[PDB]
């Protein structure tokens, strides 16, 4: 199967520079043209860079001429992203693709896209969240269900992972859209869980955060007084 | 260059409907591909070269059109269809996405489950304290919480989050924290987060006091 | 160049169209850099 996985993602100041990779297989990687495409913030998606088989033929979207630089490496299968002069507008999530397979193909489409790399251009500091369990108060006995969370606060920059049980628990599970505040990104999530699991069964709440290198278990344990 | 207007920005519509959205381009293109999106993953190929489906995709789905008008048509609507669509051309190159087509799914009216956090001793000891409020699983989307501390008296210091349109329920949910210093949430007793809703005639409420356990 | 039976002679911004018969190939390029 194919695959693309970018990396090297981060956050860089205004006038910095970056270099994104991505490692392709599954395919006989020379055989294929590579792009770059990148989504905004606001969710306009944009093509930035392609780079041909053969003999490197490169071309570029004007808002990038002069300032990127694609690239490949046929020994190693990987593409990249030079990337310098970064502007706060370059901040995006960073997917690098390629044509479709040989049935869906030849026609200017974008056919397998990696899971994408995100690049924050900004000069606030990088932060590490704080992971806080939020068990039930006073009552809140049972519906039959209870519901937990965990909060994750004042980091930066994005992105998050959150976890329930090491993802054994994905049914019942709400992780809400972290948003950004002085500076800093909050987010919560929660969980639902039958009055049987919790809090007899154990109930955990996993967030990573690699820009800081933060990766922390907050378990979920009754209030005490 | 070839610049691609999609409409409409927002289309509703019930399981079983037929939505048609289109994909407007300012000079001829010859192809138009569309991508599937929904949160937290990337576009899917969907539709390529106009009116071939992608591996996967299900017959409900259909692209057409010519010169500068193209559309996406599902002939009847399901849950899991809530996501934004996206045109794309490279006829002429440099190419060009529209802009998207959101399409909700409508469903019966659904009431809130909210449910409140007092801060976690963790964060009082560090010296803030917020206070949380989940409301899950409501229909339709419209929704407003306030916070009352005390005195049913009103805050702003709040921070809301509202999670993407469900795929298998079609509800929305939403995360509403009030953040306090510790100093301030010590001076004070209950408190209290109220949403306003469609499903019932007064606020839903839920509320804890402070001098508890 | 319109058609070729070399891929890279196209100098196609995407990748090219390919068609093939017996076991021999022909590239087309639809995407047209104006």
């Amino acid at each position: 199967e194919v695959q693309l996985v970018e990396s090297g993602g981060g956050l860089v100041k205004p006038g910095g520079s970056l270099k994104l990779s991505c490692a392709a297989s599954g395919f006989i990687f020379s055989d294929y043209y590579m792009y770059w495409v990148r989504q905004t913030p606001e969710k306009r998606l944009e093509w930035v860079a392609t780079i041909s088989d053969g003999n490197s033929y490169t071309y570029y979207v004007d808002s990038v001429k002069g300032r990127f630089t694609i690239s490949r490496d046929n020994a190693k299968n990987n593409l990249y992203l030079q990337m310098s002069s970064l502007k706060s507008e370059d901040t995006a999530i960073y997917y690098c693709a390629r044509d479709g397979p040989t049935d869906s193909s030849g026609y200017g489409g974008f056919g397998y896209w990696g899971q994408g790399t995100l690049v924050t251009v900004s000069e606030a500091k990088t932060t590490p969240p704080s992971v806080y369990p939020l068990a039930p108060g006073s009552a809140a006995q049972t519906n039959s269900m209870v519901t937990l969370g965990c909060l994750v606060k004042g980091y930066f920059p994005e992105p998050v992972t959150v976890t329930w049980n090491s993802g054994s628990l994905s049914s019942g599970v709400h992780t809400f859209p972290a948003v950004l505040q002085s500076d800093l990104y909050t987010l919560s999530s929660s969980v639902t869980v039958p009055s049987s699991p919790r809090p007899s069964e154990t109930v955990t709440c996993n967030v990573a955060h690699p820009a800081s290198s933060t990766k922390v278990d907050k378990k979920i344990v009754p209030r005490d007084c | 260059q070839s610049v691609l207007s999609q409409s409409p920005a927002i289309l509703s519509a019930s399981p079983g409907e037929k939505v048609t959205m289109t994909c407007r381009a300012r000079s001829s293109v010859s192809y138009m591909h569309w991508y599937q999106q929904k949160s937290g993953s990337s576009p899917k190929p969907w539709i390529h070269a106009t009116s071939n489906l992608a591996s996967g995709v299900p017959a409900r789905f259909s692209g057409s059109g010519s010169g500068t008008s193209y559309s996406l048509t599902i002939s009847r609507v399901e849950a899991e269809d809530a996501a934004t669509y996206y045109c794309q051309q490279w006829s002429s190159h440099p190419p060009t996405f529209g802009s998207g087509t959101k399409l909700e799914i409508k469903r019966a009216d659904a009431a809130p489950t909210v449910s409140i956090f007092p801060p976690s001793s963790e964060q009082l000891t560090s010296g803030g304290a917020s206070v949380v409020c989940f409301l899950n699983n409501f229909y339709p989307k419209d929704i407003n919480v306030k916070w009352k501390i005390d005195g049913s008296e009103r805050q702003n210091g709040v921070l809301n989050s509202w999670t993407d349109q469900d795929s298998k329920d079609s509800t929305y949910s939403m995360s509403s924290t009030l953040t306090l210093t510790k100093d301030e949430y010590e001076r004070h007793n209950s408190y209290t987060c109220e949403a306003t809703h469609k499903t019932s005639t007064s606020p839903i409420v839920k509320s804890f006091n402070r001098n508890e356990c | 160049i319109f058609i070729s039976n070399d891929k890279e002679s196209i100098k196609c911004p995407c990748e090219p169209e390919r068609i093939s018969e017996s076991t021999c190939n022909f590239y087309v390029c639809n995407c047209v850099e104006k």
